[PDB]
């Protein structure tokens, strides 16, 4: 599993992982947003791990209007998930203390762990 | 035209939508037989012009989900909700539906809002029949333009009107 | 029989002259402890004129030199102690009709308590 | 070993076994309140009551399987309609006079009242019979309730069971008296004379205490013990590092508990670690600063880094300084050790660098302390390495590591008797002050500052010591297996610490090296320590820096650009700093540290609030790209890859490195900055007095300078300025000033002056 | 003894000059997620005191999520009506109107004002 | 009458007999047995095939042979031609790394259902399947649910000003291997049985 | 051990304070051992397979779904039948997917 971006950097996530997907289809990928707060997007913050199913991706918490810029980061990358044919996106939510040690567990770990917390959800709420 | 765009003609429009919202219910669990009370020769939300059930979703304004979502069922209730008429509002009935409720694990959503873009929150387990006909006064009054949240703003009429559906 | 009623009377005067005692001269007074059958009376009913148990009177350091206290409304053998910690000092005071608040047969007269608590004071009160 | 039987098992065990541990060992449960590990076991609750047989034939009454030793061929029996009812009974007497607190109890789901009772309490008596709670229908014991001991300490003497957990304690193992019983019989209960409660051990007896009597004064009414998110990790205030338990709830700290780890702590742990929580939580920078109009403003990641590539584009190499803070993780360590081989400079340090590396001795296990026959003493183990109090208590009265059972460390260790004799001829002690443990140190001598060094001549023999020093030479001599102790004295003076490295070397003997830094090991063993030019964390020598603690306004002042990496916010910064970044506590940390007997311990993160916080791994990352080099560490994995690489052990693993290297530095003997347990940076909540400064002065020199013995006196050193009470003690030296060094600066000599 | 985990009980300290509840400790913060209370009645049962106690009010259909977690101020016996009721009562000036009778109240709803039977 | 007869013969071959002081019963057959036993037991004329119940004993506190056990139930129906009304279960446990046992599909339609459920949940694979496919976890769930090494995946509940509970670190109860919140647990929190 | 303490004697008894503490946050435990018990519901047998380890919390609770082990015999029950009939025989059936999914 490949961890690319820095928590808390909007832009410098973004451009990094623009510039790390390439031309990968995401056909039968999977897109899990991480987040705190369920109720409350306004000032929420969202980290990103790519299960394409042979291999994953993750961006730190670096996302959404908690930081400047970082609302139009999450909008400009789920357009972009979209427009690539990725279709499942989920929504996971974590404690705030969690979400940092979160993205320190082993791949496996963090993987299995988001993927039996996601929530399918609409992609419409993060545009 | 979305009913908008003279003064009194909308008023008009919403007071008709508002008294002839027309209940779609999407029954997951025992949430949706107690919807089903609802209708019954005691309680019956067959006054306030809910007395017709159409239950193709081409024909319904209100969608009514009445239990656990559990995950596999996520996306069919997403396209229920997409093959929905425009004009369109979503009731969550509830713990199941608003938020995980007692059932937290990975099989149920945590929250409903997740899917569709929900109007109205109703909580009970399982809510009382009274308190659906009052979520769905709620509602009528929210398409008026009656409906204030605890912090003093006016709710929009209609929830998924704002979202960018893709 | 029914002398709990003005049992708990005088008790709520000795209390009120514990009050007085410490306002006088100075000295920290503290309500210790309420009555378990007070709080955990749920919808039960309560009678008692208070809901006050145990009270002292403490020194500048908070150490106790005068210690007071009454048996709950349940217990059997209800009296009123009174010890002097470090002391090796406990008086028991009961109540008998006509006369009034009385350790043994020697009746237990304000002017008594101020004594004893001065001496008390005195001797035992580090600060 | 002897041969049991418990009620349907057989069990080997050694000869000095306990009954009580020996049932425990067969995997069998009795009530337990008296007892305690570490201490003395005394029938006092008279709980573990069980039946012994030594034949069929049964004792007549029951023993009391805590202060009964086993014996070949034994069977005990627990199980007993008898002994249970027995138990029942006990528990009733026990809970005969308990105040009825359990909803409004801080001691909540863990109180071994409420879970002995629940457990063997309400013996089966033979229906649907109507069964009766309490029999006792009189007036229950009331007493003097939620007094406040101390500023940590609350006592509810009405909770109080009368075991001996906490006298026992208190005589046995930090050896301070401070707590005992005044009258009798019911009329028994706990109280002192000292108040104060002098001993900076006092808080164990919180968690010793099996009911809510001791309670902790700085997590009262905070929340109830299961609602507590439990973080086990590791104390990085001192490098003895003791296991703790991280309480925290809804993002905020509430109370650190002992975790047991018997290799070094056992269950204790210091007044200071313990209730010096109050400024983790609290008060803390969540948000990264970067200098735009002369003063600080809030800025974004993105902006500081920005401002960071700006002012390091034209940064050579050989002049950024490289400067962590004293509980740096090894993995931070290896990094910056990484990092400044890559980027050449001469300069990179940490906070308690010592002059001679801690690294020049062999680390000796605290074991081996327990089995060694001498201990020479350099230096205030209270003080400087808090628990080696605890364990040299556990050496003075010949105690040794007891044998492990199955249910882990014995309950009832018959080797600990109460009230033991404590021998004085078995160490010897120097300290530039009458130091507490000198009452046990028969060969004690209170010397001056720089007087070490001449101290080991002595005990090398080149030259001929006091009489106490001359005894302490004799005894090392005679001792066949000796520990030596070094603490700030020792290792901040190039000298001294050669002439100890010189005696342990000659006699086979470890050393157990008391650094003023927690990590100073770990980041040694990591390469962390300056090259030939040599500026280190107290020199300005270099004129690009990052700091990870607070430096001396000298090294700030003069340079061109200077980035810290604080977690508090301190005004040093906003006069002298062009950038700062938040950093998250050793409490919410995760990495390694290696202890000062070299083993490596984890570091789990707490959730507690950190904000945008990055640890220092993720800061050097980043400014490394600054720079134009690549870090080869930005996350955990990869650099324990890379630790495990550079061949450090398993966590609980020791870690075998050593260093032949000496920085030497002058020392400007003015004022002494006195080594202290507490730390200034944990001078917050009800912790605010106890970590205090002194100014301690002798009478005569004091009245001569005009000190009163209460006088709140400021003080001016390179280090900043700091207020402090005046204490007169007349063991201080004539002509000294001790200063409180509240930090990892401590047993340094400096200039300076009292201000008016 | 929250199966859904809805209940959060931060406590402190009674004050004497102006206490709150009968013992040392009161409800600083009393906190219910009505979205993930389930209504089982159990948090009364453990009540030792009797102070928390299902009452009648049903109609608390809210718009918002975060809403929907009743504050302890919110359950105070004094208050008469729900959330969306009281605040319909604010910006309408007219009084709430609850939607239910009763035969009684319980004995542990003491304090609890309800329209009983035709008793008003 | 039939129960004592399947007693005798699994006494005889040296099959496991476990019995509760409460009613209920067990017989053990082994791996390779299995499947012949069962049949001779549907020849025994066991209408009815209840259940067939998967069990992962890794956290178990006492240790079990292997990690997962699958418990079928057998029963003859009292009111049809011949009815004695015995039942009883039979037990077979199933390695980590050898997740296979034969159905009994051909015998009872009964079990068609049943193990396809027990692979669903644990990775228990049942040789002779018309159809194993996944029932009940969603189509892309990935694992198996019932086994202990799958996280519950629970989610926090939410509160007004940051506050939040985390139920993993909010229970009060214990489990088998939970210490407890004391040094240890004994007595009833150790287990508890009254005398009736 | 079972039953919690009377509510009115919780202002009395140490023991009741305690085993009204106890019970209502840890519970109790049961001995180590496997139960079954069967019952006849409106939707016929019904059990509960409870393995407990000692443990105030079960080690796992298996649940015997009549709605579940019924639906075997749909495909038979409704095979050739009519297609308006194939909802009748689905509803004389009387399926609970609360009790089949579960
Ligand atoms: S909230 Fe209660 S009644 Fe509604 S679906 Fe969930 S369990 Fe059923
Ligand atoms: S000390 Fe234990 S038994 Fe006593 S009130 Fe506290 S929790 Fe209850
Ligand atoms: S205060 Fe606690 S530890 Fe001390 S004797 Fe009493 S019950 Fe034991
Ligand atoms: S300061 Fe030192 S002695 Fe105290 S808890 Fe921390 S590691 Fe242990
Ligand atoms: S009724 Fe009480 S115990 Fe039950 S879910 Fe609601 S708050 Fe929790
Ligand atoms: S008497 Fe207290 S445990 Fe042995």
């Amino acid at each position: 599993m490949v961890r690319v971006g820095m928590r808390a950097a909007p832009r410098v996530s973004l451009e990094a992982l623009k510039a790390a997907l390439g031309g990968l289809k995401l056909s039968e990928a999977k897109v899990y947003l991480i987040t705190d707060w369920q109720d409350k997007r306004d000032q929420a913050r969202y980290a990103l791990l790519l299960h394409t199913g042979k291999k994953d991706l993750l961006v730190p918490d670096a996302f959404g209007p908690a930081f400047p810029g970082g609302e139009e980061a999450l909008s400009e990358l789920v357009g972009l998930l979209l427009a690539q044919g990725a279709r499942r996106f989920y929504e996971a939510v974590v404690s705030p203390g969690e979400m940092t040690a979160l993205l320190d567990l082993p791949p496996e770990e963090l993987l299995k762990r988001v993927m039996a917390i996601a929530n399918p959800t609409d992609p419409g709420i993060y545009l | 035209r979305e009913g908008i765009l003279f003064t009194t003609l909308e008023k008009l429009v919403a007071w008709g939508r508002s008294n002839s919202l027309w209940p779609a219910t999407f029954g997951l669990a025992c949430c949706a037989i107690e919807m089903m009370a609802s209708t019954d020769a005691r309680n019956d939300l067959a006054r306030f012009g809910s007395e017709v059930f159409r239950a193709s979703p081409r024909q319904a304004d209100v969608m009514i989900v009445a239990g656990r979502l559990s995950k596999k069922m996520a996306p069919v209730m997403r396209r229920v909700w997409e093959q929905m008429p425009d004009p369109k509002w979503v009731i969550s009935m509830g713990a199941c539906a608003s938020s995980g409720g007692m059932f937290n694990n990975y099989a149920i959503v945590q929250n409903v809002d997740s899917v569709v873009p929900v109007d109205v929150y109703v909580p009970g387990c399982p809510p009382r029949p009274e308190a659906l006909i009052y979520a769905v006064m709620q509602l009528q009054k929210k398409v008026r333009g009656q409906a204030y949240n605890e912090r003093g703003e006016r709710l929009p009429p209609v929830a998924a009107w704002k979202r960018t559906r893709g | 029989a029914s002398s709990e009623r003005e049992l708990y009377e005088a008790w709520v005067e000795l209390l009120s002259w514990m009050r007085e005692y410490a306002q006088a001269k100075g000295v920290r007074f503290e309500k210790e402890a309420d009555f378990p059958d007070f709080i955990y009376r749920m919808e039960r009913p309560y009678d008692l004129p208070t809901t006050i148990m145990t009270a002292s009177l403490s020194d500048g350091l908070g150490e106790p030199f005068l210690l007071a206290d009454v048996s709950p409304r349940h217990a059997k053998l209800k009296r009123i102690g009174l010890r002097l910690p470090r002391a090796h000092i406990h008086l028991h005071a009961h109540y008998e009709p006509g006369k009034g608040l009385v350790t043994g047969k020697i009746p237990l007269t304000k002017e008594r308590f101020f004594a004893l608590a001065d001496r008390a004071r005195e001797a035992l009160a580090f600060a | 070993m002897v041969r049991v039987k418990v009620n349907d098992r057989i069990v080997e065990v050694p000869p000095g076994t306990s009954v009580m541990d020996a049932v425990f060992h067969a995997g069998y449960d009795v009530p337990l309140f008296c007892s305690e590990k570490h201490l003395s076991p005394i029938g006092a609750c008279r709980m573990c009551l069980v039946r012994i047989g030594l034949p069929i034939q049964w004792q007549p009454k029951l023993a009391a399987s805590c202060v009964t030793a086993v014996a070949d061929g034994m069977v005990v029996d627990t199980l007993s309609d008898v002994v249970r009812e027995a138990q029942a009974g006990m528990v009733e007497f026990t809970l005969l006079n308990h105040p009825l607190d359990c909803p409004t109890c801080d001691k909540g789901g863990a109180c071994e009242l409420q879970d002995r009772t629940v457990e063997y309490g309400l013996y089966e008596k033979y229906p649907l019979e109507l069964p009766v709670y309490t029999r006792f229908e009189f007036t229950r014991r009331h007493v003097d309730k939620h007094h406040p001991l101390s500023p940590f300490v609350i006592l509810d003497r009405e909770r109080c069971i009368h075991c001996k957990r906490c006298v026992r304690y208190f005589e046995e193992v930090p050896g301070d008296e401070v707590l005992d019983f005044i009258e009798r019989g019911v009329h028994t209960f706990i109280g002192t004379m000292d108040f104060g409660l002098p001993s900076g051990f006092s808080g164990n007896i919180t968690d010793i205490c099996p009911v809510g009597a001791l309670l902790d004064l700085t997590a009262r009414f905070r929340a109830r013990n299961w609602e507590m998110e439990e973080t086990p990790t590791t104390c990085a205030l001192c490098p003895v590092g003791c296991g703790i338990t991280a309480d925290t709830r809804s993002g905020e700290l509430l109370r650190i508990r002992a975790r047991e780890v018997p290799e070094v702590n056992e269950i204790w742990i210091c007044d200071a670690g313990r209730f010096g929580h109050e400024w983790a939580d609290q008060n803390r920078l969540k948000t990264p600063l970067v200098r735009k109009e002369g003063r600080l403003v809030e800025a974004t990641w993105e902006e500081a880094f920005l401002a960071l590539k700006e002012g390091l584009k034209e940064a050579r190499g050989e002049e950024v300084g490289l400067y962590l803070a004293h509980d740096a993780t090894l993995e931070e360590g290896l990094l910056a050790s990484e990092l400044a081989k890559a980027l050449k400079t001469p300069h990179l340090d940490f906070q308690g660098r010592t002059a001679a590396p801690a690294s020049l001795f062999p680390p000796a296990s605290l074991e081996d302390l327990l089995q060694a026959d001498f201990a020479l003493v350099l230096g205030d183990p209270t003080e400087e390495a808090p628990i080696l109090h605890l364990r040299l208590s556990e050496f003075v009265r010949d105690l040794k590591p007891p044998h492990r059972y199955n249910h882990g460390t014995p309950f009832a260790d018959l080797q600990i008797k109460e009230r033991m004799p404590r021998r004085t001829d078995k160490m010897a002690l120097f300290a530039p002050y009458r130091a507490p443990l000198m009452k046990w140190a028969a060969i004690h001598e209170v010397h001056r500052p720089g007087e070490e060094r001449e101290i080991l001549l002595a005990l090398l023999g080149d030259k001929e010591g006091s009489e106490m020093v001359a005894k302490a030479k004799e005894a090392w001599e005679k001792a066949k297996n000796p520990v030596l102790i070094l603490g700030a004295g020792v290792l901040q003076d190039t000298v001294a610490a050669e002439r100890a490295r010189l005696l342990a070397e000659r006699k086979g003997a470890k050393v157990l090296a008391m650094t003023p830094a927690a990590n100073a090991r770990g980041l040694e063993a990591m390469g962390v320590l300056p090259g030939a030019k040599g500026a280190s964390w107290d020199e300005p020598g270099a004129l690009y820096a990052y700091y990870g603690f607070v430096p001396p306004e000298e090294a700030l002042k003069g340079k061109r650009f200077v980035v810290m990496h604080l977690s508090h916010l301190h005004p040093l910064a906003e006069r002298y700093a062009h950038v700062v970044l938040p950093a998250p506590t050793f409490y919410e940390k995760r990495g390694h540290l290696v202890n000062l007997e070299g083993r490596v311990l984890p570091l789990s993160p707490a959730p507690i609030e950190n904000g945008e916080a990055e640890g220092a791994l993720q800061v050097l990352a980043l400014l490394a790209e600054a720079l134009g080099v690549r870090p080869p560490f930005r996350l955990h994995l990869e650099a324990q890859k890379a630790l495990k690489a550079r061949k450090v052990p398993e966590a609980m693993g020791r870690l075998s490195f050593r260093l032949k290297e000496l920085r030497p530095k002058e020392r400007k003997g003015a004022f002494y900055l006195r080594p202290t347990m507490w730390k200034a940076h944990q001078a917050v909540g009800k912790a605010q007095e106890a970590a205090r400064a002194e100014l301690w002065a002798h009478p005569e020199t004091a009245r001569a300078e005009a000190l009163p013995e209460g006088a709140q006196v400021a003080v001016e050193t390179p280090f900043g300025r700091v207020e402090a009470r005046v204490v007169h003690r007349e063991d201080v030296p004539k002509g000294h000033l001790y200063l409180s060094a509240l930090g990892p600066a401590a047993g340094l000599r400096v200039e300076g002056r009292v201000l008016v | 003894a929250c199966p859904a985990y809805a209940i959060y009980v931060e406590p402190a300290e009674n004050d004497p000059e102006n206490p709150v509840s009968a013992g040392e400790r009161y409800a600083k913060v009393y906190e219910i997620n009505m979205l993930r209370c389930i209504f089982c009645g159990l948090c009364e049962e453990a009540c030792p005191t009797g102070a928390i106690v299902l009452g009648y009010d049903f109609e608390m259909a809210d718009y918002e999520y975060s809403d929907l977690v009743y504050g302890k101020e919110d359950m105070l016996v004094d208050v008469v009506g729900t959330k969306p009721q009281r605040r319909e009562a604010k910006r309408t000036g007219k009084p709430v109107k609850v939607g239910y009778v009763v035969p009684y109240v319980r004995p542990e709803l003491e304090g609890f004002k309800a329209p009983t039977e035709g008793g008003k | 009458m039939r129960l004592e007869r399947v007693l005798e013969e699994a006494r005889a071959k040296g099959y496991p007999i476990e019995d509760n002081g409460l009613g209920n019963l067990w017989v053990v057959l082994p791996r390779e047995r299995f499947k012949e036993e069962m049949a001779h037991y549907k020849a025994m004329g066991f209408n009815f095939l209840a259940d067939i119940v998967g069990l992962d004993y890794l956290t178990y506190p006492d240790p079990r042979p292997e990690r997962f056990a699958v418990v079928y139930e057998l029963v003859s129906l009292p009111g049809w031609k011949d009815g004695d009304g015995s039942r009883f279960f039979v037990r077979v446990y199933v390695p980590e790394e050898d997740p296979r046992l034969p159905t009994v599909t051909d015998l009872w339609g009964s079990a068609n259902f049943l193990e396809r459920e027990v692979y669903d949940l644990f990775g228990i694979v049942f040789e002779g399947h018309p159809d194993l496919r996944k029932i009940l976890t969603p189509e892309d769930l990935e694992g198996h649910p019932l086994r202990k090494d799958y996280p519950l995946g629970e989610t926090p509940t939410l509160f007004r000003e940051g506050r939040y509970i985390i139920p993993a670190e909010f229970r009060a109860a214990l489990t088998g291997k939970d210490p407890g919140l004391t040094f240890y647990k004994g007595g009833s929190r150790k287990g508890y049985r009254s005398l009736w | 051990q079972i039953t919690p303490p009377p509510r009115h004697l919780l202002e009395t008894s140490m023991e009741a304070v305690i085993y009204h503490f106890k019970h209502y946050t840890e519970g109790f435990h049961p001995p180590k051992g496997e139960v079954y018990v069967p019952t006849e519901s409106a939707r016929g047998e019904l059990g509960y397979y409870i393995v407990s380890d000692g443990g105030s919390m079960p080690y796992r609770v298996k649940v015997r779904a009549p709605s579940f082990v019924n639906l075997q015999s749909l495909p038979y029950a409704c095979k050739g039948e009519q297609v308006p009939d194939m909802v009748a025989i689905i509803a004389s059936l009387d399926p609970v997917m609360g009790d089949v999914d579960r």
